[PDB]
């Protein structure tokens, strides 16, 4: 509210949004499997709904 | 003056597929199995 903008013509580009970590970062392997779990379980598409 | 203007419009709704891709209030689709679905499905084309 109040619904009074709208999104007009299609997407000037494509990219995506990542889990950022410090380049070299002990995170970097786990964060990357997990967020493909989570991608493969359907969780990141029930997250946006 | 409206008449004039009713006349000179008119001497100068879907309209293309870009039409049919930023909107969602006309449904829009292919043969189930056929080269037209795969065109889509392989289309390098933003559109």
């Amino acid at each position: 509210k109040p619904c009074d903008t709208m999104k007009v013509g299609g997407n000037l580009d494509s990219k995506g949004y990542g889990i950022a970590t410090p380049k070299g970062s002990s995170l970097r392997t786990p964060v990357n499997l997990a967020v493909l779990k989570l991608s493969e379980q359907g969780v990141l598409d029930k997250l946006k709904n | 003056a409206n008449l004039a203007a009713f006349l000179t419009v008119e001497r100068m709704p879907i309209e293309s597929a870009e039409d049919l891709s930023k909107q969602t209030e006309i449904a829009y689709g292919t043969l189930d199995s056929g080269s037209t679905k795969e065109f889509f499905r392989r289309s390098k084309i933003a559109v």
